[PDB]
Formats: C-alpha cells, sequence, structure tokens
C-alpha cells in the first residue's frame, strides 16, 4: 500500500476539524514514506484548538515512526502536555458555569448559546462521547425551525466523527422534512444559505459507506456547487470524485447521460477532476482500452483517501462488469483479441473473465475457445414453454402421488411412538 | 448596462465559468430596467452558453430574441447572429425551419 | 441508445438486423399460466398434511 | 470419515457422489463454451490428460447426460446444446401419454372424492 504522487498540502488544505486529523492519521497509516511527513502535519493542528486527546494519540505515532526510520541505515513535550491541559480542564468549568447562569437566567435563545458553546469545547480536546450530548440537550432550547435545524446539523457533525451512520441519517432524515419540506420552494429562487447542499453531502457520504453506492450517488450528484468548501466533512474536489465514480458503477447508460454527463447541476463539479470526467466520458463514448488504463493508475491515489478505500473493489469491478456488458450486447459476434486488449489482459484471462460472468451475469453468451470468438446466445422461445410446462406438471404428479399416500396414513393413524 | 460591459469583456477573453454566473445574474436584473440595445448584447452571449452546456433548446431562444435587438438598432451582429440562430435549429435536432 | 435495432458479427464485417419476428406471446402467456399452476398445487398439497 | 460412511454399508454410494461432481463440473461447460478442447477441459475438470477428459465425454453422451459430440482430428469437443424441437409426434405422444396420466390422477381424486360422500354429517 503507497503512492509516491500525493500532495499532503493540498490534502490539508481543503479540510479542517477532526477531519484533518482523521484524514492525515489514515494516510500516514496506509502511505509509508510520505508517513515522514504526514505525521508532522497531524501534530501542528492539534497543537492548536486545545487538543490533548490527539497529542497523546498523533505524537506517540512520530516515536515508532521515527524509530522504524532509524532502521534503514522530535520528542513529548511535556511542558506544552501540562500548558493545554490545565488551561482547558478549567475553561471547561468556565462554560460549565456560563450554562448553569444561563439557564438561571430562562432564556430560550441564550442557553442554546451556551448549550452550542460547550459541545465546541469538548469537541476541540478530542472528547466525542461528551461533545455528542451538549447539541442534543440544545433541541429543548429552540422555538424556529431553524434553531431545531442549526442544531441538527451540528448533532450530524459528530455522529460522522463517531462513525454511526445510522443516526447520521435518523437526522439528516428530521432535518429534510423539518420547516415544511425546506421552506417549500428554496428561499424563492436561488438561496444564499447554501443549507441542503451539506444535508446530502452527509446524506451521501453516510449511505457511501454503507454500500449503496447507487443511493450515494443519488445524493451526491444533487450536491449544488453552492457550498464548495464544508471543511468538517468532505470537500468539493472529492464530492465530484466520490458521486461520480459511484454512479459510474451502479448507473446504466441511460441515466449516466441524464443525470451525470449533460447535467450542469454536477457539471461544474466535474470540471474540478478532468481525470475522473475523462473516465465518464470514455465509458460513454465507449473507448475502453483508455477508461480503465486512465482508473488503474488513479486506484494507487484513491486508496490512500480515507473515505474511499473501504470501496475500492466493488467500484472498479462494477465498472469493468458494467463496460464488459456494454462492449458486447450491441454485437453478435465479437473477437475476443479485440475485446482483450480494449480490456487491458490476455486473451486467456478474458476467456475465464467472461467465463463466471455469463455462469452469474446478464452476458448470454457462449464461448468458442477454438477460434477464440464470443458469439451471442439468444433464447428459443418455444423451446423453453414446452420444456418447463412438462417438467412442471411432472412434479404436479410427484406431490399428487406424495399427498395421496398422506391422505392415506394420517387416515389410518400411523405414526411411531415414544414411551 | 453595467453587465453589458462585464460579458463584453469575458466574450474576448473566454472565461466561461464567469459568464454562466454573469448571464444568470443579468435575467433578474433585465427586469427593472427600461429598454436599450443592451438587452440583445446579453442575449446573444448567453444563448452561447446554452450551445457550450449542450442545452440547444436555452440557446435556440436566445438567439431570436438577440436577434431582435439587432433587427431594431445597428446590425453588426444580426449577420452572424442568425448563424446561431438557424445553428441551433439544426443542431435542436428538430427545428429543420429557421427562414 | 438503441435507435438502430440490429447486432454485429465482428468476424465477418456486416450486421444481422432486428426483424425475425413470431407468435412469441402465445408462449410467453403460457408460461405465466404454467407460472401459476406451480406454486397453486403445492398451495393445495400444504393444505392437506 | 471412511468410517462413519463405510460403517453404514453406503460406501460407494458416496463416491457415486464423487464421480457424478466431475459430471456437473462438464454439466456446466455446456452454459458457458461451446467449443473447448480436450486438454483445455482436462485441465479445468482437474481429471488430468485429454483421454481422461474424451473418456466422461463419451460415457456422458453414450448415457445420455450432455449433448456434445468430438472432433479428435484437431482434438476439440464440441457442445451440440440441442436436444428437441416439439415439432413431431414424438412429443404428440408422450403429451398424450403424460396427459393421460394426470387424467389417471383425475379419474382417482374424482373417486376419492365420491367416497367421502356417504360418511356422516355436518
Amino acid at each position: 500500500v503507497e503512492n509516491p504522487s500525493l500532495d499532503l498540502e493540498q490534502y490539508a488544505a481543503s479540510y479542517s476539524g477532526l477531519m484533518r486529523i482523521e484524514r492525515l492519521q489514515f494516510i500516514a497509516d496506509h502511505c509509508p514514506t510520505l508517513r515522514v511527513e504526514a505525521l508532522k502535519m497531524a501534530l501542528s493542528f492539534v497543537q492548536r484548538t486545545f487538543n490533548v486527546d490527539m497529542y497523546e494519540e498523533i505524537h506517540r505515532k512520530l516515536s515508532e515512526a521515527t524509530r522504524e526510520l532509524q532502521n534503514a541505515p522530535p520528542a513529548l513535550d511535556t511542558a506544552w502536555v501540562e500548558a493545554t491541559r490545565k488551561k482547558a480542564l478549567l475553561k471547561l468549568e468556565k462554560l460549565d458555569t456560563d450554562l448553569k447562569n444561563y439557564k438561571g437566567n430562562s432564556i430560550k435563545e441564550s442557553i442554546r448559546r451556551g448549550h452550542d458553546d460547550l459541545g465546541d469545547h469538548y469537541l476541540d480536546c478530542g472528547d466525542l462521547s461528551n461533545a455528542l450530548k451538549c447539541y442534543s440537550r440544545a433541541r429543548d432550547y429552540c422555538t424556529s425551525a431553524k434553531h431545531v435545524i442549526n442544531m441538527c446539523l451540528n448533532v450530524i457533525k459528530v455522529s460522522v466523527y463517531l462513525q454511526n451512520w445510522s443516526h447520521v441519517l435518523s437526522y439528516v432524515s428530521k432535518a429534510e422534512s423539518t420547516p415544511e419540506i425546506a421552506e417549500q420552494r428554496g428561499e424563492r429562487d436561488s438561496q444564499t444559505q447554501a443549507i441542503l447542499t451539506k444535508l446530502k453531502c452527509a446524506a451521501g457520504l453516510a449511505e457511501l459507506a454503507a454500500r449503496k453506492y447507487k443511493q450515494a450517488a443519488k445524493c451526491l450528484l444533487l450536491a449544488s456547487f453552492d457550498h464548495c468548501d464544508f471543511p468538517e466533512l468532505l470537500s468539493p474536489s472529492n464530492v465530484a470524485i466520490y458521486g461520480g465514480l459511484c454512479a459510474l458503477a451502479t448507473f446504466d447508460r441511460q441515466e449516466l447521460q441524464r443525470n451525470v454527463i449533460s447535467s450542469s447541476s454536477f457539471k461544474l463539479f466535474l470540471e474540478l477532476e478532468p481525470q475522473v470526467r475523462d473516465i465518464i466520458f470514455k465509458f460513454y463514448e465507449s473507448k475502453y482500452a483508455s477508461c480503465l488504463k486512465m482508473l488503474d493508475e488513479m486506484k494507487d491515489n484513491l486508496l490512500l483517501d480515507m473515505y474511499l478505500a473501504p470501496h475500492v473493489r466493488t467500484l472498479y469491478t462494477q465498472i469493468r462488469n458494467r463496460a464488459l456488458i456494454q462492449y458486447f450486447s450491441p454485437y453478435v459476434s465479437a473477437d475476443m483479441h479485440r475485446m482483450a486488449a480494449a480490456f487491458n489482459t490476455t486473451v486467456a484471462a478474458l476467456e475465464d473473465e467472461l467465463t463466471q460472468l455469463i455462469l452469474e451475469g446478464l452476458i448470454s453468451a457462449r464461448v468458442d475457445s477454438h477460434s477464440k470468438i464470443l458469439y451471442a446466445r439468444d433464447v428459443d422461445q418455444r423451446s423453453t414453454t414446452f420444456e418447463k410446462s412438462l417438467l412442471m406438471g411432472k412434479e404436479f404428479q410427484r406431490r399428487a402421488k406424495a399427498m395421496m399416500l398422506r391422505a392415506a396414513v394420517l387416515r389410518n393413524q400411523i405414526h411411531v411412538k415414544s414411551p | 448596462e453595467i453587465y453589458a460591459l462585464e460579458i463584453q469583456m469575458y466574450t474576448a477573453q473566454k472565461n466561461n465559468k464567469k459568464l454562466k454566473a454573469l448571464y444568470e445574474q443579468s435575467l433578474h436584473i433585465k427586469s427593472a430596467i427600461p429598454h436599450p440595445l443592451i438587452m440583445g448584447v446579453i442575449r446573444e452571449c448567453g444563448g452561447k452558453m446554452h450551445l457550450r452546456e449542450g442545452e440547444f433548446e436555452k440557446a435556440h431562444t436566445d438567439f431570436f430574441e438577440a436577434f431582435k435587438n439587432y433587427d431594431e438598432s445597428g446590425s453588426p451582429r444580426r449577420t452572424t447572429c442568425l448563424k446561431y440562430l438557424v445553428l441551433a435549429n439544426m443542431l435542436m435536432k428538430s427545428g429543420i425551419n429557421p427562414f | 441508445d438503441n435507435t438502430i435495432h440490429g447486432r454485429i458479427d465482428q468476424v465477418n464485417q456486416l450486421l444481422e438486423l432486428d426483424h425475425q419476428k413470431r407468435g412469441g406471446a402465445r408462449y410467453t402467456a403460457l408460461d405465466k399460466w404454467t407460472n401459476q399452476l406451480n406454486s397453486l398445487n403445492q398451495a393445495v398439497v400444504s393444505k392437506l398434511a | 470419515h471412511s468410517e462413519t460412511f463405510t460403517r453404514d454399508n453406503n460406501m460407494g454410494l458416496v463416491k457415486q457422489c464423487l464421480s457424478s461432481l466431475y459430471k456437473k463440473n462438464i454439466q456446466r461447460l455446456t452454459k458457458t463454451f461451446l467449443t473447448l478442447s480436450l486438454q483445455d477441459m482436462a485441465s479445468r475438470v482437474q481429471l488430468s490428460g485429454p483421454q481422461e477428459a474424451e473418456k466422461y465425454v463419451l460415457h456422458m453422451i453414450e448415457d445420455g447426460e450432455i449433448f456434445a459430440s468430438i472432433n479428435q482430428k484437431d482434438g476439440m469437443v464440441s457442445f451440440h446444446d440441442n436436444p428437441e424441437k416439439y415439432n413431431n409426434p414424438a412429443m404428440l405422444h408422450n403429451i398424450d401419454q403424460e396427459m393421460l396420466k394426470c387424467i389417471e390422477l383425475d379419474e382417482r381424486l374424482k373417486a376419492m372424492d365420491q367416497e367421502i360422500t356417504v360418511n356422516p354429517q355436518f
């Protein structure tokens, strides 16, 4: 697991919050050589945002990182670990009394202001389970629909770092149909508040992990270019990579052109990613020799990504499959040698490749391994209806034998008793 | 008339990412205004970002209105604006009825 | 995109065209009746014991 | 578990399954390949050597488990893959006979329904 062509400077640029620490740490993990770099970049931002839970984690890896780098031929700043810790520990108690003296006031908006400060500084220190609850109680101290949303957005933010995606979606489903179906029209012709652009960033990414790549594409394709850089979940440069490769695999040729290629909504995101754009195009243009050539060499980088690692087979393979169907179906008889180099492989390989797909998949075609050709195999309608009718009738006859004897055995009270 | 000169500079520059944003915003401002030649200068350049985009049904109608503004006043683009009204109807894949 | 109803024999450099049309209704319709009887008779067997 | 099987005196029948799996393996090939080599088959079925391949081809055919044939000259197996088109008396007779057995079955049920006629009330 490694790729040299990787820019960590950009990887950190578009992200923030915990997402910076989570992604930087996943890169350092699966990508060595750039573990020298990746652990230094997690360290620096952990020292901001009053964070000890992550420093004790991250810096401990820096030691074992440099330890293994001395096997080819930094120090625990405990002066700082104390400094941020007591600073943070007492800042909790300040915000504690701030909320407790906001609760003594009995103001609806002032207590929600307190709550949102508490959850923030418990997030800061790496504490998730505590940070979680602060926003939950902020539901009670509300009035408007916007207040029940502006908290429900935060509710999700944390349930992403926690990795309970089931509750990510439970509160997106609530937040979506909260203000009478998103204020009806969307704030009268183009909204300054890009809100659902976020709500579908999560509704998708939650499904991404949950294997529903088609349901994920539906939520990631609707992602408009109003929200762009939302660093605490997923960048727009990834929304293109993620939702594009998702649809590609699970979408037919028809929905592609319509809901992917010629749709302006998502078109802007494709512009951002020129390589992702070319593979979606070369699929539809049916120039497969290149289509996969591109995708293979992208696999190296896309694996090192945090959220696109765990679907790198089911997607990549499902696309290959899709194309293999789409290449052949039009032909009644196709030369395998042409199809071979077209799918970056060998003749013999192609032979077995198809074989499996014949049995399982919808490749209704046989193999002539003598001259290495693939012929389309279509059904003799007549034979079919005849064939089965005999067989079904013979099954019906067999059960009729059985339930005639079964009428007899019960009629005679036939059974082997125990005692 | 400010958005006219903005669409005129980026038509010389070839910035389709801003031009698309500019034309969409110069249709809400197209309402609260009297009536100059300029109201066709933006429509012809706006139709060009629906030929480029692909949706020829939103370029076709754009080039009919821009052609009409050069019809009333000056006609430097009227001789080449009809080229985009006809090119639309053919590529509209249905029209085939220009003149 | 499914405008031209046809398929290609790449080896022979030609195009056989969709056309071979016959009574596909009889067989497909009877197919259903055959299926319903299959599920039906077993429902009558599972009644008695 | 040679013991467990031979304990029950049904070893042999368990070894008939060993052979029916070889015959299942080849039965699948019909659905995928339509022209295949003896050597290819020998390598894919696991029997090894083109004879062992050609063997079960013959037997399965001779018996009538698979529709296939051999071109020894090249050394290839061609899968006919095609039985009957329901276009003759052959079916017509079987259609007559298989049907008469369903009517035979109705005759029994009709008598068995009349059996229930005479017994007590409700």
